């Protein structure tokens, strides 16, 4: 990117809220239990009308149901332009909720790994391995410079140190600098070596249940709170949706349009 | 115009040296000069004004000489001299005022103000008394073409300019890097900021550079160089380059390490100072290169460590800065300062009578637009009117 | 539109072909009989590999099969960034092929029509009514100033003047400036009042069969052969596809980036 | 410098009027003036050149006065006079070359070239013969500042510029509307074009306007205004404004209706010609405003009807043009012409000796970039070198 000079006395431009709502799409991702509690089915159209009151065109708001948190965790495809992810917190799903939130909230440049053949290190702090599928069970075995396992025999998989089992998604970090031999269940899960770029400013995750538990930064030392990790108490999904619709201006202001030149085609939902 | 300065000087001398009880020894040569001036100016009709609201006036001189038989000046001498002197002072004030309101796109240094043009004639060359003040001295040198020098205190060589450049930018403006600067008056305040505090930079050293071009080459300038540019060292909300949105700037002031200032004339290294703050000297220069570095500190107490993470957010934004005052300088061309009142005089005289915007000068004669485009014709007109204003300030304050 | 001044001496810029091939996507709409005759199914992957030689990255090409021309006419969504439409010509399908070509090649601004309440005029030359559905049989009864049929009785649908029967897509132009009553099978077919804006630069139609017959301009006088209505003879669909792949540079040169501040959101296959 | 002109004039008249067999009464006054030149130049040493490859050369003057007793000139007289005249012409040519090549930024009117600075002294005023040429008399007027005036035949006042503007556009460049012009030398050719041929414009009238700003206002200028601009009436492909792509257009020339030409001085409508072609005049104008319209033909033969369809394709693009020659004019400032070899002389003298690029003139003295920015310092130096070129061209053609 070339330099961009600017003056400190340029007059503030007119507001672009009208332009952006006229030329962007809002993109809700809600759990199926939401609709089941709603017990309706004109509600998508009614919410589209209530968004039209706020300013979006009639078709610019797109609702996407998902089964539950882990089932959305496997392969999150965000087919649209400003992504809101409703996320109901329930106990024992803290880590998988955090994994999903991290994966959608950060941009990842990443490429496959042929587990059965090579041994893999990790470049540094911003290099994880992302495993996705029906049932991922990573079983790692660190090696030495002599290529012999430590805490594990290179052949006996039974001695491999499991670090996740039966998770739809797993963002696994291992010691950075050690050649690891991996076993992962090639049929029902695939593992890809991924590196963390800047934030994915296109998404925003709304935790619906209890206290702040999301820790997208895998580092223990830092647990930053991002503007895009919203949290709202709830008892009724209608109340949740009404709050989101009413304060959509604040949400989309907090969120920003994506900025990353992709090399891959996909189905987006644009205007 | 030399004759105009001679008129002003001899009136100032007359007002200061023809006083009650002063010996004729103190004032004999001045009386000779005054008598010559009276004889030359008798039987002339000058006309002053006619531009804007400045009123037309007609000046006619018929004044007798001043006595010479008095051993020691008495009262009556002083009253006769003063009734002449107030008239002459009013004439000179009006001549300077009418000269300061006229421009010329071609041949600026030549007089305007038909009164002054008449004074320039060969008849009045016997008034030439003395050319002592700095401005008339440089005027004479220019006509006698050779090096001219005006010594200035806090010269406002820098047009007002506040602005920033971003060498790393995102539409969210969360991980920025670049510089900001205020060039104003004699101040250059420059601040290079990095939001990541040099994580991925080579060896955790981020190089910041700022280039400032002077419109005129200052000479033998004392410059006060300090670190920690203050104006860019507290939280701020800055409009983006195109005005679309506004970004947030939350400084943490690191040391500027291995600073290096180069003073250049015609693009060659005339002076260089590394890590040398305080009073420095620029011998003769036309541009200033300020190059400093934001070096991430390797060792950190936990407070600093918490400030600068390796992660994405970057809540606190590291920065370094320099402040550079030109305390004094010597320029070959006339400038405004914080000491002399010449720009104030000329601008006030223009505004008093509502002179219409002229061909050469900017509207209102604002120094920022006057210095940002300081063409030779503008320099000629500016020197002329500044010399005239300095002449006027001898008598009128 | 603000003015944009430009010199007449600036040097020609480098070739942007590689930039656009890296930044855009191509998508081919072909009939099912193409695959039937090809008698394969590694052929999509083979053609993607073949395009990669011409310089389109692996994900850039999208093959969207459609059953046949009349069935694809009904509301065609062109999920792409550069659209090719292979169009096999058969006798007696001339008008329907022309209808589809007109629809996709030309940019339309369409408004809903409520046949059951209002009688609709046509504003001018650029206005048409497009009916799309499983079987559209639009019958028109023109009306007087007092809303009485001429050549028809407003309440007897049998006396109406049929202008399309059982057609999946019909672009009807009636006499402009006269109110009409419409009978169209409201459960099956949807009719919209559309105005033709400028052309759509995004799409190109490769007529595969016979003579130059497409007439996009409903005006009888003008029959302009637009550049995007390409034509080629055929005996083998493999030969057709190889022709397209070899001459892809010329086709996308003929096409150009779409330019319109749309308002209706829809899925696109962009990179 | 007037001394230099008088030297050139008297040497020219010596070369011409001092011919064999002529009466002495024909050249009595000339011989007296030539003797004055000889006896006032005697004893003075001059230094010429020393810039670029122009060689340094020294001139010394010790010559015998031309005879006067002779009542009818013969071979001896004329050949001795020629021996003197050749040397004097050589000296004058070298001095003129020196003053052409030299340059200044402040006080451009003043003489550079220390040889000419010496000649400008007071000793050499007895040579002043008469100042009759148009360039020298305009120079003397400037010195005595008054209303100067140069008569120019086909003055190249416009900088070369070919360009266009698109008031309606789109990436396909298939339906455009706007203007496209050349301004070169003394010709303005402007062509408005519309691909729809005013299909949707109000009343089927498309408006085009083009404002051309002259650097100096021309006085009493004859202009030839014709319709149907030539260069913009044949099919051609032009790179877009950005330069990313190229777009075609195929003109169909139409009658430009209710064409208006305003000649403006300081935004004041000084002349207005409405639907009048042929030769026109402008008293005094700093700006030209060409306004014209494209009217869709209300009736149309089937050929033109098929040519312009109501549909989209627009395969032939309607255009309407205007050509405007400035046949002659009077300008207060100095300009190049089609009739005067002054610019060519100056540029050739600089190029032959490879003068380094100066601080005021552009590299190579290209007229386009010299008149694009024609500041007063540039004008002053241009007038000086042009007048020196006139003085030289009196002798060395
Ligand atoms: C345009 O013309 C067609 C041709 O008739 C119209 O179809 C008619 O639609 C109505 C309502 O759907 C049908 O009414 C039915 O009547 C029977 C008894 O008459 C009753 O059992 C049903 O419950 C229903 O009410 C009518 O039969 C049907 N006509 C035919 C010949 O089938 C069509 O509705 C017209 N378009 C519009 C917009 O009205
Ligand atoms: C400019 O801002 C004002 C807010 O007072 C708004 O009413 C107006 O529509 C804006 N104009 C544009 C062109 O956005
Ligand atoms: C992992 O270990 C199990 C049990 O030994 C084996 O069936 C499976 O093939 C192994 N997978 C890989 C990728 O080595
Ligand atoms: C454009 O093409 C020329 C000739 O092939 C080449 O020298 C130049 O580098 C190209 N431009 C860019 C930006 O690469
Ligand atoms: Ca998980
Ligand atoms: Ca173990
Ligand atoms: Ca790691
Ligand atoms: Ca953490
Ligand atoms: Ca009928
Ligand atoms: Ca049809
Ligand atoms: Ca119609
Ligand atoms: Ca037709």
């Amino acid at each position: 990117n070339i330099p961009i000079t600017g003056s400190m006395d340029t007059v503030y431009s007119n507001s672009t809220r009208e332009e952006v709502f006229l030329t962007s799409t809002l993109c809700l991702y809600y759990p199926t239990e939401a609709s089941t509690q709603i017990s309706d089915g004109e509600w998508k159209d009614s919410l589209s009308q209530m968004f039209l009151i706020k300013g979006w065109p009639t078709g610019s708001v797109y609702f996407k149901e998902y089964s539950n948190i882990v089932d959305f965790s496997v392969d999150p495809q965000l087919y649209c332009d400003y992504n809101l992810v409703l996320m109901k917190y329930d106990q024992s799903l803290e880590l998988d909720m955090s994994e999903l939130a991290d994966l959608i909230l950060n941009e990842w440049l990443c490429n496959p790994m042929d587990i059965t053949l090579y041994y893999y290190q990790q470049s540094g702090e911003s290099n994880k391995w992302i495993s996705m599928g029906s049932s991922c069970t990573v079983k790692v075995c660190p090696l030495n410079t002599q290529t012999l396992g430590i805490g594990c025999q290179t052949t006996n998989v039974d001695s491999f140190e499991t670090v996740a089992e039966n998770e739809k998604l797993a963002i696994v970090d291992v010691v950075d600098g050690i050649n690891h031999k991996i076993n992962l269940t090639t049929t029902t899960c695939t593992i890809r070596n991924c590196k963390k770029l800047g934030p994915r400013e296109n998404v925003a995750v709304i935790q619906v249940g209890g206290a702040n538990i999301l820790d997208i930064t895998a580092d223990p030392t830092t647990n930053p709170q991002i503007e895009r990790m919203m949290r709202v108490n709830w008892k009724r999904w209608w109340q949740v949706f009404y709050t989101i619709v009413d304060y959509i201006n604040q949400i989309v202001q907090v969120m920003s349009k994506r900025s990353r030149s992709l090399n891959s085609a996909a189905f987006y939902y644009r205007v | 115009m030399e004759v105009l300065y001679s008129l002003s000087k001899t009136l100032k001398d007359a007002r200061d040296k023809i006083v009650e009880g002063t010996l004729y020894s103190n004032v004999s040569d001045l009386i000779q000069q005054f008598n010559q001036m009276i004889v030359t100016m008798n039987g002339n009709d000058f006309q002053t004004g006619g531009i804007g609201n400045l009123p037309i006036r007609n000046w006619t001189f018929d004044f007798g000489l001043l006595g010479t038989t008095l051993l020691n000046l008495d009262a009556n001498y002083v009253e006769t001299a003063r009734t002449t002197i107030e008239y002459f002072i009013d004439f000179i004030d009006n001549v300077c005022m009418d000269e300061m309101v006229r421009e010329s796109q071609r041949n600026g240094v030549a007089p305007q103000s038909e009164a002054l043009r008449k004074l320039a004639g060969i008849k009045f060359k016997r008034i030439n008394f003395n050319n002592s003040s700095e401005y008339i001295e440089n005027w004479n040198l220019q006509n006698r073409r050779q090096r001219t020098g005006f010594v200035f205190h806090k010269p406002n060589i820098f047009p007002y300019s506040a602005s920033f450049t971003l060498n790393r930018s995102q539409p969210m403006h969360d991980n920025l890097m670049g510089t900001m600067w205020l060039n104003a008056g004699s101040e250059i305040q420059v601040a290079g900021f990095d939001y990541s505090c040099a994580l991925n930079a080579p060896a955790n050293i981020q190089q910041f550079e700022h280039i400032v071009q002077l419109r005129r080459a200052l000479t033998t300038a004392t410059i006060t160089l300090l670190p920690d540019a203050e104006r860019f060292s507290f939280p701020r909300v800055i409009n983006s380059a195109d005005g679309a949105t506004t970004w947030f700037f939350n400084p943490i002031i690191l040391r500027p390490n291995n600073v290096e200032v180069e003073f250049l004339l015609n693009g060659q290294i005339i002076n260089t100072y590394q890590a040398r703050f305080g009073t420095i000297v620029a011998r003769n220069f036309d541009t200033i290169r300020l190059s400093f570095q934001l070096m991430r500190p390797p060792n950190m107490t936990p407070a600093v460590n918490a400030l600068f993470p390796q992660a994405q957010p970057f809540q606190h934004h590291a920065t370094v800065g320099l402040t550079l005052r030109i305390e004094s300088a010597v320029c070959e061309s006339v400038l405004a300062d914080a000491n002399e009142t010449l720009l104030a005089n000329v601008t006030a005289v223009r505004q008093e009578y509502a002179i219409p915007v002229g061909p050469v000068f900017p509207p209102g004669m604002n120094w920022t637009e006057l210095i940002t485009n300081y063409s030779p014709s503008r320099e000629d007109n500016l020197q002329r009117v500044f010399t005239v204003a300095s002449i006027r300030s001898m008598l009128i304050k």
